[PDB]
């Protein structure tokens, strides 16, 4: 199960980089 | 190495979320 | 419009934050620390 | 003021994300 958990610690990951570039986004509009 | 290839994903990811929290506060002190 | 898209930030960074505790929960399960 | 307000939670916010991430590092040299 190494790698399945690997690859879960991954998709969070990415699911965190996309939200933080939803907040990137909707700041540079404000500024 | 499987195992190998995902730690250094993880790396990857990481060095961006760095980068995209930086950016979130260099824009949220212009924003406020 | 300013306090709309900062509340819309502090919403994106709430569920960045849930997603990277999820990460880290993960990787204690994996390498066995509480 | 509530523009403050939001700005102060957004740094707070930032302070556990910058946590969060650098645990996902330690715990990644780990993995094996
Ligand atoms: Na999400």
């Amino acid at each position: 199960m190494k790698v399945k958990q690997l690859e879960d610690a991954v998709e969070e990951l990415l699911s965190a980089n996309y939200h933080l570039e939803n907040a990137v986004a909707r700041l540079k509009k404000l500024v | 190495m499987k195992v190998k290839q995902l730690a250094d994903k993880v790396e990857e990811l990481l060095s961006k979320n760095y980068h995209l929290a930086n950016e979130v506060a260099r824009l949220a002190k212009l924003v406020g």
